[PDB]
RNA sequence: GCCUGGUGUCUUGGGU
């Protein structure tokens, strides 16, 4: 087996036919099998110790098959939702939106490593945006020199004008970025975004080569900046905690006048649901909705730099809930759709007395990871984990 | 070939000084099974 | 125009400052010590009796990481380089090593004091296995109990580090410039005040604070560089860093040769 | 109004109700009451508010080409031993499942 | 030999979102309902509220691929402290007098407002902005 | 199983101190102390020391098998 | 001793500290719960100590209320399959498959339940000095 | 008759709106001055007030666009949703159009308004779908594309292409030859295992 | 020790990784986006209160359900010289130049797992067959093949790559010419090749 | 079983130069250096050398796969200078500067001795 | 046996991430590749290779 | 160990019970088919006698 | 002097 030969690649369980592609070899040392980092997605494949077959076809029509049919260029849209599903991920995504950010800037000596980095460059400089007192490029105009020309792209976000204050949007002329962050919306797998327009503009080979120029550009720029994540960005600060330590108590507050007027005849019936449905579906609500107002306050609290709001800005792994469970409240715990079930006899524990319908006694974990969780709450944690 | 399996010192190259065994002399080029890393080389005669 | 100011200085550690040169130059020269400088170093053993409760490969393992003097090495060539056959005076350093515990009871403990050079070439100071005093028996390799016997023979040969880390002249290499970041080469991270919550440089108070007035110096360069050169004892901290600055001239010299010559 | 249970029958018939809209979220009574074609609407209805439900979405010609398969026949053919061997396919293709 | 000149009062620096960066919106001294809206690196050059500021707008600085300038040539750049190159990507031909020029210089935006007798000739391709003082 | 030769992040020889080290135990230093009389002032050299696990000493008392 | 049909009938206090009455505002520690409800408890038993409740393997991780539960459950598996010492014998036997890591360690971040499993005299890993970043992206 | 991998998410402009809107996007008044195309976007707008034979073509271009308009809101997309996957994305190809051939400019178009109806009109008897002269195949190739022939109706209107996107002489026939090509490429491929 | 699993995926010489003002430089690099998503906080905190341990020289206790905060841990960190959230300015080994951004560093207890790749790596061309089917055998101990089951089947189908399927069911394996008569269609023929 | 040779990262084959030069005929007077069996270690000791000189306009270089111990470099120069010979001009400087360094540190060295 | 079955020329093992490959490439370990194999014809543009 | 089997789908026996606390580990258990019918007893369990 | 065969059926524990 030699260098660019096709062959067929394929990771159990083949779910949809994205799961046989074909690759060319390139022969290396070392006893793993080698993937660019954009294709873990349609294989569902990471590196956790998952292993991956490799089929060597044994003619030469199949040669041919394979190349015209299955190669991966041809993959990057699927038929499933009319959309990419493959796209720029992880380091290169969350480290392509820092580099895009409108402070970034970048002096002559790395700009000229960064162009040469790119295999596509025609081997023009682009003039720096700044001349005079020093020159400087900013991020996007080396990002878009991995962009081929003749694309253009417009999204609005949010109903931003055209001088974006926010710093929102996209838009790009004759492959050159004019304003706007690029994160999960313009690069990620969604339809309609910078993926799959170069597709349709300029077919699946020009478009191969935009995952490979857009990965080594960032990867080197990322490299030099560096990125980090510590304990300091769990912790909100002393003022905030007392924000979300009152908006928990106010919502223990509730569940009791809940309970109250449900214990002397005064709740409203909910159509269709008895008073104990109609009791347990109210407390649920209150309770959900307060976790979504403790983790708010929280994620507002956080400074632009603080690292885990980063990776949840970029959209490249973490979303709302987890900076709202590492910092305010993990919140309620759901077994088979309900809250915890009286296992023994009218009580949930053995620590807490019969009949105790309060939030405490039926799941509710108040603490944050950081903060650790009681003996109780870890074990009602643990219910609800096993469950998944 | 009056030389497979006898024990051989290698007296040129970066392996040089190190002890092996003759696993395959098919022509010239000699297989020697290494001791020293989990390796059998490919290796000319005249070392 | 390059400017030296040695802060501190003793047999294995030199600190120093680095001025007036790129960059570039003094990381450079931090690799340089790292991984080019050659020393000596334990790279072939025969195990002819082993009889203790350590595996063959694990012994030999520790033997290969014993520091050698290493000080008259440049004269030396390597192994792969001698037009000899199998191994000589001019290319290896032969030690052997014998221990045995006769009695039925305590234990006896094998050190690197007991390495024995054999042959080497004489009369150049290379071989013998560094000692800090002359009471010190130094690295422990083994211990042995009733009957339990020992008997290898060691080849030690010349090499760099970036075959195997054994070969490496120093251990950490500390290095920082700019201490109070008026360069602004690093962005703080912080809490509530960036300058209360970030310790202090050892080398605060060898350049001044930046005033509280001051514009920012877009043209500034970095300029002085600090750092520790510390070893082993395979080699004096003094001609690592001569050896370092030596080595890296002869690799841009050889670069320099093969220009002229593929006209 | 939404019912738990269904005559789907008896309740379009009553006054006030508008009976050109009435629709049931079982298939198998819309085909005793409404006829083969309104049951392909209805089927695609069903599935579609299943998979979109999870903010899913899949291309309208799958879920299509779907129904119509379970619907050739004019009546429901499921997808279990009891449907799909019940065709003139050849024996070795149906021996296979 | 330039396209535009004029002088003008800075009313807001906002600085919040980023510390490199500024936003400044300015009117003309000599003429009202003409407004400059720029982006500018703060450290380069700070700017205060209330600043006069000329600013020239150039295609192009001469009395493709980018070299670093020779100390001998000389260009309209000499005089000026800050100096930004940039793509026109929205020319607005609005009411009465409402005349918007969008520019993006490497993401850092200027909107120009302004009449059509001053802003007639700015429909190019690339702009210079020279700033001074 | 017996102390390393080398630390594993920087390199610094620590397989000559082990003997010092449990000597200055028995006089009641405290073990960050001790350490810092060795001059192990990196904590990488420190855990190689402070974490060790000396085994040989259990498994020389399994009478010789020659 | 209590089983668990007595454990139905009694009423158990989470710690000693829990027996009496207290007379804080600290934003970085945890929040233990009012216990408002009945207006006053009759304790009959008190807990040795709640970390009891996890076995063997769940004990060996450092601050397992710090996490989701998940990964407990993950590590608790993944405990089984690392390479240590697993017996001072090691010579004398003759196993089908046996490994002994080199260079064990004991942990600096240990529980006081392993001082009962001899984990630190008999450790399974090493300390390893790490950084959090992302490098040249060969670690995604 | 489309393959999967070639169809986007489209707006059909002549579903949402108003009636007046709708009229003030798209009517022509050859009659009134003040509702007609500005002058200053073509070069022939002499030639073009009170000729009552141009205004049959507009006032049939007109009533075709409200035929669609009626038949979409009443039978096909009852809720008013009008974003919906189409093949082949006018509005990218129109701003290329625009890239390729420098359509910037207030420098009136050559392009005569009987180049663009008839040019429109012709263009929707040339997506072939199937092909065939029997006439259950032309009814079937005319029920395949009625989606899309309103789509393209709907953005290649009079007052779009002449003061919306600007287009000249040069680019409105590669524009026409674009679309036949793509759609063409856009048709699922028999042997094709769905 | 907390779920946080993984292959390594290069090795770097010395010199070549980043480094902190003293010179030490990390065993291991792992990946920050391993963090947010899986939400294992206490593996920051080991990492934390193993630092101030090996400065101080003991070993934290770590038990679960105590008084031990992470502010506690964070106070004695500072007194002694380091950041207090475990953060260190690190350097670029190529460049020399700072890192923007300073980088979570210390000590951490990783354990070594059963999986390693030459006990998984396997690759054959042709081999021993079962004497039953005449296919390629199972299990890597008998240099077996790997199994093309159903739903690799499909997806080949679903490329629309008919003539690779082919190839790989018949040629690639287990590929036999069998005699048939023209009249009865059964396997019958009695056929002497040489005598023809 | 597939590491290769770590001594195959400085020592030199028989029939692969250290050193290899062509040129980049789409832009004039541009060369593109390959270096064999070298590093970061040489190549950025070059690069920020030969950057501050006046007719250099473009430097960079890229280690394309850390497996492989080797680099290219690209440069290109002003029509007057040749590439080649600029080459050698920032070698000679950084000897020289070299030389000087490591006598300024001996004479250094023998006063704190 | 028949609607599967294994397969001839095929290879397992643990996978890893590079960057500095394309998209479409497949980094393959070198003992692979001299296991695996494929059956060339020689013609007279090949022959001497 | 609890002998029900493979075959039995649902999630009674499966599951981590409230009066588990203090006598079966609720983290310990294997992945896969066995999941949750496999227990380990808690570290100061006893058995009667 | 070319060809060259080493088992099965289970069960249990694991990996993704
Ligand atoms: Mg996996
Ligand atoms: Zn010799
Ligand atoms: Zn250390
Ligand atoms: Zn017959």
């Amino acid at each position: 087996l030699m260098d660019d030969d096709p062959v067929l690649f394929n990771r159990q369980p083949s779910l949809h036919k994205m799961s046989m592609m074909a690759h060319r070899v390139k022969v290396m040392p070392y006893s793993t099998f080698r993937l660019n980092l954009s294709v873990t997605s349609p294989y569902n494949a990471d590196f956790d110790g998952d292993e991956m077959n490799l089929h060597v076809p044994q003619s030469e029509e199949t040669r041919a098959e394979l190349s015209q049919l299955c190669a991966v260029p041809l993959q990057i849209v699927s038929p499933q939702s009319n959309k990419p599903v493959m796209g720029i991920v992880q380091d290169t995504l969350c480290g392509v939106r820092k580099m895009t950010l409108r402070d970034t800037f970048i002096e002559y000596e790395q700009v000229m490593n960064m162009l040469f980095w790119v295999p596509s460059w025609d081997g023009v400089v682009p003039q720096p945006a700044i001349l005079k007192p020093k020159p400087l490029w900013t991020g996007k105009q080396l990002l878009s020199i991995a962009i081929p020309s003749g694309i253009h792209l417009q999204r609005t976000d949010g109903g931003n004008s055209l001088l974006s204050p926010k710093d929102n949007g996209m838009l790009i002329v004759d492959g050159k970025v004019m304003f706007g962050v690029v994160d999960k919306k313009t690069v990620g797998s969604g339809g309609g975004g910078l993926i799959h327009t170069v597709m349709r503009e300029k077919g699946p080979k020009i478009c191969a080569e935009l995952f490979g120029n857009i990965q080594k550009v960032v990867n080197y720029w990322l490299l030099h900046n560096g990125f980090s994540i510590g304990i300091g960005d769990a912790i909100a600060d002393a003022s905030t905690m007392k924000e979300i330590t009152h908006a928990i108590s106010s919502a223990k507050e509730q569940v009791q006048e809940i309970i109250y007027k449900a214990q002397h005849n005064e709740l409203e019936l909910k159509p269709g649901m008895t008073l104990r449905e109609s009791f347990e579906g109210e407390v649920s609500r209150t309770l959900n909705d307060a976790r979504d107002s403790a983790g708010r306050s929280a994620e507002m609290n956080l400074k632009d730099l603080n690292n885990v709001k980063q990776m949840v800005s970029a959209g490249s792994k973490g979303s709302f809930i987890n900076i709202a469970q590492m910092s305010a409240c993990v919140g309620q715990q759901m077994v088979e759709g309900k809250r915890i079930a009286f296992g023994f006899a009218d009580r949930s524990l053995p620590h807490f007395t019969k009949d105790d319908f309060s939030p405490e006694s039926k799941g509710f974990v108040e603490n944050s990871y950081l903060r650790g969780l009681t003996p109780q709450e870890f074990f009602f944690h643990a219910m609800a984990g096993r469950e998944g | 070939d009056p030389t497979l399996n006898k024990t051989v010192k290698i007296r040129q190259g970066g392996y040089k000084g190190k002890i092996g065994i003759v696993k395959e002399a098919n022509g010239d080029r000699f297989r020697v099974e290494l001791h020293n890393p989990n390796k059998t080389i490919p290796i000319p005669c005249s070392f | 125009e390059p400017k030296v100011n040695i802060i501190n200085a003793q047999d294995d550690e030199v600190e120093l400052m680095l001025s007036d040169v790129n960059l570039s130059l003094a990381n450079s020269l931090r690799r340089t010590m790292l991984a080019e400088v050659p020393t000596l170093a334990i790279d072939l053993v025969e195990i002819k009796m082993n009889t203790s409760v350590l595996a063959d490969e694990f012994i030999s393992h520790r033997l290969g990481l014993i520091p050698l003097v290493s000080e008259d090495v440049e004269e030396m060539k390597y192994s792969r380089d001698c037009t000899c056959e199998d191994y000589c005076d001019e290319c290896s350093v032969v030690l052997e090593l014998s221990a045995r515990h006769e009695g039925e009871e305590g234990t006896t403990d094998v050190y690197s004091s007991s390495l024995i050079k054999v042959s080497g070439p004489g009369n150049l100071n290379v071989g013998e296995p560094v000692r800090r005093d002359d009471y010190d028996q130094g690295i422990l390799l083994c211990k042995l109990r009733n009957h339990q016997e020992l008997n290898i023979r060691c080849i030690a040969k010349k090499g760099i580090a970036k075959e195997h880390a054994k070969w490496s002249p120093c251990s950490a290499i500390a290095f920082e410039y700019d201490p109070h970041n008026k360069l602004k080469h690093t962005d703080f991270w912080f809490e509530v005040d960036a300058k209360k919550e970030w310790p202090d440089s050892k080398y605060a108070t060898w350049e001044e604070p930046p005033k509280p007035g001051e514009v920012f110096d877009y043209k500034a360069k970095p300029n002085r560089f600090y750092m520790t050169v510390e070893t082993t004892g395979s080699l004096k901290a003094n001609q690592v860093f001569s050896r370092g600055i030596k080595t890296l001239q002869e690799k841009l010299a050889n670069v320099l040769f093969e220009l002229e010559n593929s006209r | 109004l939404e019912t738990d249970g269904i005559n789907l029958a008896e309740v379009m018939a009553v006054p006030g109700v508008d009976s050109s809209r009435t629709y049931s979220n079982s298939f198998v009574e819309i085909l005793s009451v409404l006829g083969i074609e309104a049951t392909r609407s209805s089927l695609y209805k069903e599935i579609l508010n299943v998979i979109a439900f999870d903010g899913s979405y899949v291309n309208y010609r799958h879920m299509a080409l779907l129904v119509d398969v379970m619907t050739s026949r004019g009546y429901l053919m499921a997808i279990t031993r009891h449907g799909i061997n019940r065709a003139d396919t050849g024996a070795l293709m149906r021996c296979s499942f | 030999s330039a396209l535009f000149d004029d002088i003008f009062t800075v009313q807001t620096v906002d600085n919040g979102r980023y510390n490199k960066v500024s936003r400044i919106i300015g009117i003309s001294t000599t003429n009202s309902a003409i407004k400059l809206t720029l982006d500018i690196n703060n450290e380069m050059f700070p700017v205060s509220q209330d600043d006069s500021l000329t600013v020239t707008l150039a295609n192009s600085l001469s009395l493709k691929s980018w070299r670093p300038p020779k100390p001998t040539d000389k260009s309209l750049a000499d005089d000026y402290d800050y100096v930004m190159f940039g793509t026109v990507y929205k020319f607005e031909e609005g009411d009465e007098d409402k005349i918007k020029v969008y520019v993006s210089f490497g993401g850092l935006l200027m909107c120009l407002e302004g009449g059509y007798k001053s802003l007639a000739s700015l429909k190019q391709d690339n702009l210079y902005i020279l700033i001074r003082r | 199983m017996i102390i390393p030769v080398r630390c594993f992040s920087c390199g610094k020889v620590v397989g000559d101190k082990w003997d010092a080290y449990l000597r200055l135990l028995e006089e009641g230093k405290q073990e960050g102390d001790a350490l810092d009389e060795l001059k192990l002032k990196r904590y990488c050299c420190r855990r190689m020391v402070l974490t060790h696990v000396d085994l040989i000493e259990k498994f020389l008392r399994y009478n010789p098998l020659e | 001793y209590v089983d668990g049909e007595e454990e139905e009938t009694i009423m158990i206090a989470m710690t000693p500290e829990d027996l009496q009455t207290r007379s804080l505002n600290d934003t970085a520690k945890r929040i233990k719960p009012e216990m408002s409800t009945s207006s006053h408890h009759t304790f009959t038993h008190c807990e040795i100590h709640p970390s009891m409740i996890l076995g063997v393997a769940a004990s060996i991780i450092p601050f397992p209320d710090h996490n989701q539960s998940p990964r407990n459950t993950y590590q608790s598996a993944m405990g089984k399959q690392a390479m240590g010492v697993f017996l001072t014998n090691y010579n004398v036997r003759m196993d089908t498959m046996a490994n002994i890591l080199y260079y064990p360690q004991k942990p600096l971040a240990k529980t006081q339940a392993m001082e009962y499993l001899k984990f630190r005299e008999l450790p399974a890993g090493q300390n390893a000095i790490v950084a959090i970043a992302c490098y040249s992206g060969y670690n995604q | 008759g489309l393959d999967g991998t070639q169809v986007e998410r489209q707006t059909i402009d002549t579903i949402p709106g108003s009636d007046k809107a709708f009229h003030k996007r798209y009517y022509v008044d050859l009659m009134d001055e003040k509702n007609s195309i500005k002058p200053d976007v073509i070069e022939y707008a002499a030639d073009i007030l009170g000729d009552v034979e141009l205004q049959k073509e507009l006032n049939s271009e007109y009533e075709q666009l409200v035929s669609d308009r009626k038949f979409l809101r009443e039978i096909v997309f009852v809720n008013g949703d009008h974003n919906w996957p189409l093949p082949v994305n006018l509005r990218r190809i129109i701003q290329n159009a625009q890239q390729i051939f420098h359509l910037d400019r207030a420098k009136a178009s050559d392009l005569t308004i009987p180049e663009i109806i008839h040019g429109v009109r012709d263009l929707c008897k040339k997506l072939f779908v199937l092909r065939g002269e029997n006439e259950l195949i032309k009814e079937a190739q005319q029920n395949a594309t009625s989606l899309f022939q309103c789509l393209v109706r709907a953005r290649l209107a009079t007052r779009r292409i002449l003061e919306e996107f600007r287009l000249n002489r040069d680019a409105f026939e590669w524009v026409l030859g674009t679309i036949e090509a793509q759609f063409q490429r856009s048709l699922v491929h028999p042997g094709e295992m769905v | 020790r907390h779920g946080q699993k993984g292959t390594i995926g290069v090795t770097y010489r010395h010199e070549d990784m980043p480094f902190s003002a003293e010179g030490i430089v990390p065993d291991l690099i792992i990946n920050p986006h391993a963090i947010p998503s899986r939400m294992t906080v206490a593996h920051l905190i080991e990492c934390l209160l193993s630092k101030v341990g090996s400065i101080r020289g003991y070993e934290g206790d770590a038990t679960p359900f105590t008084d031990l905060t992470v502010d506690a841990v964070s106070n004695l960190l500072r007194d002694n010289g380091y950041q207090s959230r475990g953060f260190e300015v690190m350097y670029n080994g190529h460049t020399g130049k700072k890192l923007m951004a300073q980088v979570f560093f210390g000590p951490t207890y990783y354990q070594r797992l059963r999986h390693m790749v030459d006990d998984k790596i396997h690759a054959r061309a042709r081999g021993p067959v079962q004497v039953l089917t005449r296919q390629p055998v199972e299990g890597r101990s008998r240099d077996g093949g790997l199994r093309f089951g159903e739903m690799e089947r499909d997806c080949m189908i679903a490329h629309g790559a008919a003539g690779f399927l082919k190839e790989r069911l018949m040629e690639a394996s287990d590929a036999f010419r069998v005699h048939v008569c023209g009249i009865c269609g059964l396997m019958s023929v009695i056929a002497n090749l040489k005598k023809n | 079983m597939n590491a290769p040779d770590r001594f195959e990262l400085f020592i030199l084959p028989d029939d692969v130069p250290k050193l290899k030069i062509t040129p980049d005929s789409r832009v004039p007077n541009c060369i593109i250096i390959k270096f064999e069996r070298e590093d970061h270690t040489l190549a950025n000791l070059l690069r920020e050398e030969l950057a501050l000189y006046p007719d250099v306009t473009f430097v960079a270089y890229k280690v394309e796969h850390p497996l492989f111990a080797n680099f290219v470099m690209r440069l290109q120069t002003e029509e007057g200078t040749r590439p080649k010979q600029a080459l050698e001009r920032a070698c000679a400087s950084i000897i020289n500067k070299l030389k000087t360094l490591d006598h300024k540190f001996n004479e250094e060295w023998n006063i704190k001795n | 046996n028949l609607m599967g079955k294994r397969v001839d020329f095929s290879a397992r093992t643990v996978i890893s991430g590079d960057p500095n490959l394309e998209l479409d490439q497949v980094g393959v370990p070198i003992s692979i590749a001299k296991t695996l194999s494929y059956p060339e014809t020689v013609t007279q543009y090949n022959i001497h290779r | 160990n609890t002998p029900i089997g493979r075959d039995g789908k649902l999630a009674k026996p499966r599951q981590l019970h409230n009066t588990h606390w203090g006598l079966v580990c609720p983290a310990e258990t294997p992945e896969g088919q066995a999941c949750g019918l496999v227990k380990n007893l808690s570290l100061l369990s006893g058995i009667s006698i």
